[PDB]
Order: C-alpha cells, then structure tokens, then sequence
C-alpha cells in the first residue's frame, strides 16, 4: 500500500506501508526521508489524530490516502 | 542603540543582526493607505524597516474611517496618505516615514521611474489596469512587486519578483550531514581511535553505529543495510552488545532509520547546478550563482561528488569530552571544505574580471553550511499571467475538479474586475444594486472564461456572495493579509526564508487558503 | 454619534443575505445596533494575540470588551504588541491596552481586568457571549477551557444550548500558528487534543552537573545549581529572569563553566533564552492567527457565514501553507466527557500508582493532582500536594491498596489539579 503524508509545509511526500504496520512506523518511514524526529510528529487523518500504537488499517488507511502533519503552539 | 537590541529581541532570534540590518536598511513602498496596506505597513514598521513612504490620491471617506486603525474620524477629508504616515509613525521613532500625495496613475504617467528608489513595493486594493500598467513598470526596472488585494472574504496577494534566490532558506527539519555512509580521513581516524570493548554509555551514538557497521562490513564483504529487513538485523546486531541496560546502545538502535543514508545531492540544490545561469558565467552574473558554481567545481573536485560538509551533529547521550572531540572531527572538514570552496570562488571570480575578494569570507561559510538548502523562487511575470496565449489553463482547470478549490474566488476576483472595467463600478456597491448585479456579473464570469476559452463549471453559488461583499474590505479579512504579505515582504529584504510561488489565496469564508503558478 | 459610513464594510454582512449564510441567519438593519449594545466579549491575553484580537474585534463591530490579563509592560514587547509605548513600560498591560483602543476607536467600550484568569470564578464568565483566547502558556488554556465547561448545565442527559460559551482560541510561536473554535460540550475541548502539544525538553541532570556538551548545558548549570550554592545577590533572594544583572552574572559565569569543558555558543542572547526558556516571536504571525479568530467569533455572534470547524495550522517559512481540519472529540475525554472516566485497577494497586496514573498518562496530565474518595459519608483526603501541612499528614497513604483504604467496587473518586477548577471523577474498577 502507497500513502501520501502532507508535510507541515505542504510538501507532500509518498510512503510504502502495508496495512499491519503501525502508525508508530509510519513516521520512522516520514522521519527517513525528511528527517522529522517521530517525537514531535503528530499525524492526522480525517480528523483523527493517529494514535502511535494504533495500526494504518484501524484508521481505514487506503492507498489514495494522504496524512496531515500538524503542530499546536504554546506561546501568544 | 542596544536600547533597540532590547526592543527587537524576539525576532533577532528569527533572522539575527544582519536580518534586522537588511531590514532596517530597507526603503518600502506602500500604494494605498486602505485597511489592508496600513496592517501591512503597521507590520513592517514595528519590526524596524528602515523608512517607508505612501502614495495615495484618495481622500479619507466615512467608509475609510470606519475599518483603519491608523485613520481617525477627524481624518476624513484629508489625503489618506499623509493622514495615515501620521498614526503608523507614531509605532516606531525609528522608523522614517513618507507621503506622495499622488495617485498611482497619475505617478507612472509622469515621473514612471520615482520607484526605482524602493527595495520592494507593496500595491494594495488596486484596479486590473493599474495592476497591469504598474506590473510591467516594474518588471522592467528589477523591482520586486507584490499585489494585494482584499474583497469581501476574500484575500488575494500575488507576488513578482523575475528571481529570488537564497541561501538560509531556514528549514524547519533536514536529515543530518554525519557522513557514515561516505566517511573522510579524520573521521575514521576517529572513529578507530576507540574500542567496542575496552564508556558503555558515554560513548557518542554514532561511534557506536560506526564500529558496529564497520563490523557488518566485514560479515558479508562491505555491503550497507538496504532491505528493511535488513536493517532491522542490524539494528538486533548492535542489540547485542549492551553488556547488561544502556540509554545511548538502546538510541543508536533508532538512529538506524536514518544514520545509514543522510548523504546525497538534493534535487534542489541539482536543478541550480544545472541550471543556465549556472554553467553560463559573465560579468553580470551576481554573486549567488557565482557561489552556486564553485559549489558545482567543488562537488566535481574536493567533494567527490558531495557538498561540503556542513559541520554539525545532534545531541547524543555521551562523555562531555569524547562528545566535544567528535564535534571538532566535522568542525574542521567543514573549514577545510569550505576554504576549497573557497578557492572555486577565487579563480571563478577570475576568469570573468572581478576583484578576487568581491565575496567576503561570512558569505562562505554561511554559504557552505546552508549549501543543501538553497532555493531559487521564479515568478510568471504578471503581463505573462494575464495573456491569452500565456495563461496557465491547466493549473486553473485541475484545481477546479473540485467546485470549492480557492481558485474559483480568484476566477471569480477576474470577473469582478472585468466587471468593474465594464461598468466603471463594482457589483453591489448599494444595497438595492445587488439584485440587479447579480445576473451582470454572472454574464461577466462566462464572458471573461471564453476569451480564455476556460470550460469549468463555476456554482452559481459564488456569483451571488461576490454581490453580498459589495466590494468590502472587512478589517479583519485586510488584517489577515497584512499579516502574511508583511512577512514575505520581510522575506524579499532580508532574503531569509522561502516566499510563495505565485498567488495565494484565502477564503475567510471556510477558513482555508490555497497557493497556486499563475 | 457615529458619522455617515463608519460600518458599511461590517454592514454588508448583517444587511444582506447570502447562499453561505448561516441557517439562524436574518438580514435584519437592526442587527449591528443590536451586536454594538449587547454582545459581551472576553478576551483573554493582552500581549500580541491579545493586542491584534482587540483592534479587530473593536473594528468588526464590537464595543462591549473585556480584556484579562495579570502581566506588565516590558520592553521586550514592543516589536509586536503596539498597543505599548517605550513610555507605557512598567504599566499594566490589560490597562494600557483598554486605555489605547478606547481613546483610538471612538466609542468603543473595553474594561481592563488585571487579573490571573484563575482570579474569578464561574459568575464572572457566564457573563459572557464569547472568550477569545491569546495565552502563553498550557496550563492556562486547559483551566480557562475547564472553566467553560464547568458551565454547561445537562438537564437530564439533554445539554441545554444555552449554557455553551463558545470560546475561541489561538497559539502562535515563530512563523508557525494555529487558531482554533471550540464549543464546550459539542466540539473538542482543550483536553480533547492535549497530546498535540509538543515534547518537553528538559536536559538530565547527569549532563548539567558533569557532562556539559551544549552552550545550553553551561547555562542551565549556572542558572539551576551554580545560582543556589552561591547566592550571588543576597541569600533567599531568587533570580529574576528580566534582571539584566541577575542574567549578566549567570552569563558571565556561564562562559566559565563553559572553558572549564572546551565550549562556545555562550552568547548573553542565549542565555537570556535559555534562563527564560524564551520564544522567538513577530507582529506577523500574531497579525494572521489574531485575525483569524477574530473572525470567526465574529461569524459566532453575527451568523453571517459558518464557524470554522475545529482547527487551523499555518506555517510561513516556505511560502504560505495553511491545513484546517476537524478535531475528533474524545468520548472519553477526562473533561467534556459526560460520566466519570471508568479506570481500570486490579484490586492490588498501591496508590501512589494511581498519583502516577494520572501525572504519568499522555491521556491528560496532572501537574499535582489530589485524590479523595468516599468511605462513611466522611470523605477521605486520601493524598495531597496543595497544602504542604497536609501533604505530610497524608504522603503514607501512596501505600495502603485500595480496599485497604475502604475503597470498594464501581465507586467513583475525585481529583482536582492546578490545571482545571472542574472536579474530574472516576468510576473505580476492579478486574
Ligand atoms: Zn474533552
């Protein structure tokens, strides 16, 4: 299965990810071509923000699907 | 003096002293004291732009009144320009400020080089042939523009600038440069100096990943993990070893999904290599291509097909001396690698004329470090924009597979303009106007999509809103774009940070905005 | 009164309909009038978010504005919150701030608060249509949001509209923001996305005091160990963060402890920011998340478009880029939710395991919880962190289980942190 993960500055980037792997690697696979440590990766996917333990297929992840990375901020 | 370093704290830490020197070196110029380009002007003048000035014919209205926060009542009546320079001065004492009490036409009409004096200039709610006439103007003069216009929700900013290349281009993320894969002299010198065996966990993460790769080189002929599963076997091979629970053994075991490849020439940093402006050097080509080539003959002599190295390494659990020592082992190629990129400058400068040290040294060596980062920004000229042969149809007719795309508020702003250049006024101004109006523009709309001969299917949705907005600009809409045009503006000056293509759009409407290459 | 023009650019909006409208919307000529008169508005931060929030809203039609906020002028701000003069240092913010807008727009009507947000109590925000949010700080924004929930009245099941605050808050940090709508008790609340935030950065002790590889670790060694032991200005005496002498000797001492281990990049610019644990900021991103949500509460009160929906992020180092999208709301969230939060304990539990289950739990931190059950009408104060007497006449509980503690089967318990005035509660179970 081929994903599309849109970066934190729209640069969107594609990744190969059989549906058993969990999100958790999704983001080792994000962080090997960008260089985004998966500490401060937060991935969201219609809203729902992926839990890192979870798996792409308990987020209904099919191929044509493109996952936001998304930041909140603190200061004001 | 430093009572201003104290003032202009907060963003020294974004572009430094010679940010806020580019900055407070500047000469910006504002087309129109209305809403949106006095929260533009308000965003400059805060951070320090050198001096500004307002061109502005109008006359300060009820309307004009009502929505600036630098106009006041008893400002009505007055030219909009002058009254406006009042209140934005009155932000910053250092900042210079200045009036023409002139109307954009009626300046490129008689004095049409009056803004060759400006590092950037910034139009705002400006009519499609003021646009047009200006654009060219500019174009023609090597001044950057940017065009920003505020209607209803809508928000529009087009930027034209011919080329706008830079090197700190300040990227948020980046694999790093620690040469594993690729290893120089010192750094294997280095790396051997130690011993795997005879400090468990004080050693640097990668003189870890090092002596540990350097054995499964020799387990199977110098081969580097390529196959996921494959790294995943590397990773349980370093596994093996923590003579025990050690933090920094248990780090280098994540370290692999990156440590291994970090080194290749970006498809950036290729496309400038190869471009024309690159191979071809003359007397007129400016000092950032002239960098880009010595790059270039680097890559091709000292580099051995790689970039300088950049000098740096993360922060990895380990020894306050063994830590510092590794440090210096890239801290120095990066010298040495950059005094040979050093050198690709000195005979290029050469070969073509110019005094060999016409490139200071800090150049260098913000060059070398920054050298995977450069990005070189071309924008469509305007008049290119705007031509029936020229237009960009298939960026405009892709976007519309979806009847919500941005891009139809901007096909929507063309017929508002074709529009108001028919009837000499916008599509409901009045109240009672906007029934009318509505089937006008819609007329318009289809009128303007065949000269371009543009088969998309507008909703009849938008043809009405763009009614309701009676040609508005709501604060809060012009405050938003004030807010990111100022920013690239920042940009175009201090030439820091990566400014959008060519227009960006924002419905205020659903909250979204879209950047496209008209 | 007001001249002839003065809202015709908000006019537009309430005077006339629209296919985007709202579906509680009514062109009516009666509705600004009415938005001028009535329309009661908080906003909660007066440093930049603040500062931008108060001219927008004041210029889209509200008059009736109140601002909070517990903080001082300082030069520091000057870059981007221009409600300040260099002559306004010193001076309350929320003060100089009204003080600003009430003279710059005519008849506006703003009233300082110089208040810690934690200062009132639920009378004072149900006084409120609307709160807009400009805080610094996390802590800030998960007790504000606990607040307005604590608002909301269900009567039977049924959550009676009319008691939903609608509070609308925005971040901002470098040239990357997000603006945000939430409607406590429908959309997410603060907590419904709490692990959005970014990780904590704290350097381990062991580097600080013996194995120095940053500037940084220089500094914090000065600033957290080396200040202590040699009370530089006076014994008790604390540093002050915005003291140029208090920060000229950790610097100074810094570049020491910095030889001593062969490192640069001890600069007093750092060591401002690390003492500080300061965060780059510009009038720009302000300006853009600012009038976003100034925006929206402006839809909120008028109707004369859609709410946005959720969230909002924006980046302005490469270009333009801006992703919205909508928040799923945890059913399960420790504070909209609409029943405790059924916990899951084998009988055996300590308890000082439960004081971790909670501060330990990404779920939803606690800074410094508080449990307290039920055991004879009585209620037990089982531990505490509050109070520091009564912190000792507790700490042995983190011992005794829970049925050695009377702590039986699908009773609830109770926790109160500094980071929400709302009472959160737990149906206990044992498994
Ligand atoms: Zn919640």
């Amino acid at each position: 299965m081929l994903i599309k993960v849109k970066t934190l500055t729209g640069k969107e980037i594609e990744i190969d990810i059989e549906p058993t792997d969990k999100v958790e690697r999704i983001k080792e696979r994000v962080e090997e071509k960008e260089g985004i440590p998966p500490q401060q990766q937060r991935l969201i996917y219609s809203g729902k923000q992926m839990n890192d333990e979870k798996t792409a297929a308990d987020y209904k992840i099919l191929g044509g699907s493109v996952l936001h990375l998304v930041l909140q901020l603190r200061g004001g | 003096k430093l009572l201003k370093e104290q003032k202009y704290d907060r963003q020294l830490r974004l572009w430094g002293d010679h940010g806020q020197e580019a900055l407070e070196s500047a000469h910006v110029c504002l087309i129109n004291a209305t809403a949106t380009g006095t929260e533009i002007l308000k965003n400059l003048v805060l951070p320090g732009i050198g001096s500004f000035t307002i061109i502005d014919g109008n006359q300060v209205s009820g309307e004009d009144a009502g929505n600036n926060f630098f106009l006041q009542r008893s400002s009505i009546g007055k030219n909009r320009a002058e009254a406006a320079m009042e209140f934005l001065q009155e932000l910053n004492s250092d900042v210079s400020g200045s009036f023409v009490e002139e109307s954009p036409e009626n300046l490129l009409d008689n004095d049409p080089s009056f803004f060759c004096r400006f590092t950037v200039v910034v139009a705002t709610q400006l009519p499609e042939s003021t646009s047009l006439r200006l654009a060219d103007v500019l174009w023609n003069s090597q001044i950057p523009l940017l065009i920003c216009r505020t209607y209803g929700l809508v928000g529009y900013m087009r930027i034209i600038i011919k080329e706008h290349p830079v090197i700190e281009s300040h990227p948020d993320n980046a694999l790093e440069d620690l040469r594993l894969d690729k290893p120089f002299p010192e750094l294997r010198e280095h790396f051997q100096s130690y011993d795997l065996d005879h400090d468990h966990s004080h050693t640097p993460w990668i003189v870890i990943i090092a002596k540990y790769l350097a054995q499964w080189y020799s387990e199977t002929n110098g081969r580097i993990p390529k196959t996921y599963k494959e790294k995943e076997d590397f990773r349980d091979l370093i596994r093996q070893g923590i003579l025990k629970d050690e933090e920094n053994f248990e780090e280098a075991i994540k370290n692999v999904n990156t440590a291994l490849n970090t080194t290749q020439i970006p498809s950036s940093i290729e496309d400038i290599f190869n471009d024309d402006r690159c191979i071809n050097i003359t007397k007129q080509t400016p000092s950032f291509w002239i960098l880009a080539r010595a790059l270039k003959e680097f890559v091709a002599k000292e580099g051995q097909g790689n970039l300088p190295v950049r000098g740096t390494i993360p922060d990895m659990i380990a020894d306050s001396g063994k830590y510092i020592k590794l440090q210096n082992v890239y801290r120095e190629k990066a010298k040495k690698d950059a005094a040979a990129v050093g050198n690709h400058v000195a005979k290029l400068l050469q070969s073509i004329g110019q005094a060999p040290e016409s490139i200071s040294e800090k150049e260098l060596k913000l060059l070398c470090s920054n050298s995977a980062f450069l990005r070189v920004v071309r924008c469509r000229s305007l008049a290119e924009e705007y031509g029936l042969d020229t237009i960009n149809k298939d960026e405009i007719i892709s976007s519309m597979d979806n009847p919500d795309n941005e891009i139809v508020l901007y096909l929507m702003l063309r017929a508002v303009d074709r529009f108001h250049k028919q009837q000499g006024r916008y599509p409901g101004v009045s109240n009672y106007q906007v029934e009318e109006d509505i089937g006008k523009l819609k007329s318009c709309l289809t009128g303007f999509l065949q000269e371009y001969g543009l088969s998309v299917m507008v909703k009849d949705d938008y043809v009405h809103e763009f009614c309701r907005y009676g040609a508005a600009e709501p604060h809060t809409i012009a405050a938003f774009l004030g807010g990111a045009a100022a920013q690239e503006v920042i940009k175009i000056i201090t030439k820091q940070f990566v400014i959008f293509n060519n227009t960006y759009i924002y419905s205020g409407m659903s909250q979204t905005s879209a950047t496209f290459q008209l | 009164l007001d001249w002839e023009g003065r809202w015709n650019h908000v006019k537009k909006f309430l005077e006339r309909s629209g296919p985007f409208t709202h579906p509680d919307f009514e062109p009516s000529t009666e509705s600004l009038q009415f938005l001028l008169d009535t329309c009661k508005v908080l906003v909660i931060g007066a440093g930049g978010l603040g500062c931008e929030l108060l001219k927008n809203l004041a210029l889209s039609g509200f008059r009736q504005i109140h601002v909070i906020d517990m903080d001082t002028i300082d030069v520091s701000n000057l870059n981007r919150q221009f409600l300040f003069r260099p002559k306004d240092i010193g001076r309350p913010k929320a003060e100089v701030a009204a003080e600003f807008l009430n003279d710059r727009v005519p008849n506006c009507n703003v009233v300082p608060h110089f208040n810690k947000i934690q200062d009132f109590n639920d009378t004072f925000y149900r006084q409120f249509h609307i709160i807009v949010c400009g805080l610094d700080s996390i802590i800030a924004r998960r007790w504000i949001n606990g607040m307005l929930i604590s608002l909301l009245n269900y009567e039977d099941g049924v959550l009676d509209p009319s008691s939903i605050v609608p509070l609308i808050d925005g971040g901002t940090e470098g040239f990357k923001g997000n603006a945000r709508v939430i409607l406590p008790g429908m959309t997410a609340c603060i907590e419904c996305t709490l692990e959005l935030y970014p990780p904590q950065v704290n350097f381990p002790m062991a580097t600080i005091a013996s194995m120095p590889r940053l500037p940084e670790h220089c500094i914090e060694y000065v600033r957290m160990l080396q200040w202590p032991k040699e009370q530089p200005f006076g014994e008790g005496v604390p540093l002050d963060g915005d003291d140029p002498e208090h920060i000229q000797w950790i610097f100074q001492k810094s570049l020491e402890r910095a030889s001593q281990y062969n490192i640069r990049g001890v600069t007093y610019r750092l060591t401002q920011g690390v003492v500080k644990r300061i965060i780059p900021a510009v009038a720009s991103t302000n300006a853009v998340i600012a009038a976003v949500c100034a925006t929206e509460v402006f839809k909120i009160a008028t109707s004369a478009y859609i709410p946005l929906n959720n969230y909002l992020v924006f980046n302005d180092v490469d270009g333009l880029y801006t992703y919205t999208f909508e928040a799923e709301r945890k059913e399960n969230c420790p504070a909209c939710s609409q029943l405790p939060q059924n916990i899951q304990f084998s009988p055996s539990a300590k308890l000082q395991e439960v004081l971790d289950y909670l501060t330990n739990s990404a779920s939803l931190q606690m800074k410094s919880p508080a449990i307290t059950a039920t055991l004879e009408g009585k209620n037990r104060t089982l531990y505490l962190q509050s109070v520091t007497s009564i912190e000792e006449r507790t700490r042995p509980n983190l011992s005794k289980t829970l049925k050695e503690l009377g702590l039986v089967d699908g009773q609830e318990l109770a926790v109160a942190d500094v980071t929400t005035p709302q009472t959160v509660l737990f149906k206990l179970h044992f498994t």
